[PDB]
């Protein structure tokens, strides 16, 4: 039951925004210019760190 | 205002049109408006001072 809990957060935590314009990675790269791109990217980076 | 659905965007007209003064964006990149897909756009137009 533990490592089931644990493995089902750890997965779900994926779908957090952690204050960002959105949660997916391709998303981002798709609609902007790199320049403005490491903004958006450091923030999820920390957060699944 | 104006409201734009259910239609193919082609954003070359917008260079052709003027030498544009101002050609700014806030949520995109403004030259990869040519690959993404929108529900709604709305269209507004007045006049303004310099």
């Amino acid at each position: 039951n533990h490592n089931a809990q644990a493995l089902n957060t750890l997965v779900k935590q994926l779908s957090s925004k952690f204050g960002a314009i959105s949660s997916v990675l391709n998303d981002i790269l798709s609609r902007l210019d790199p320049p403005e791109a490491e903004v958006q990217i450091d923030r999820l980076i920390t957060g699944r760190l | 205002r104006k409201r734009i659905s259910n239609c193919v965007a082609d954003y070359s007209v917008i260079y052709n049109f003027a030498p544009f003064f101002a050609f700014k964006c806030y949520g995109v990149s403004p030259t990869k408006l040519n690959d993404l897909c929108f529900t709604n756009v709305y269209a507004d137009s007045f006049v303004i001072r310099g």
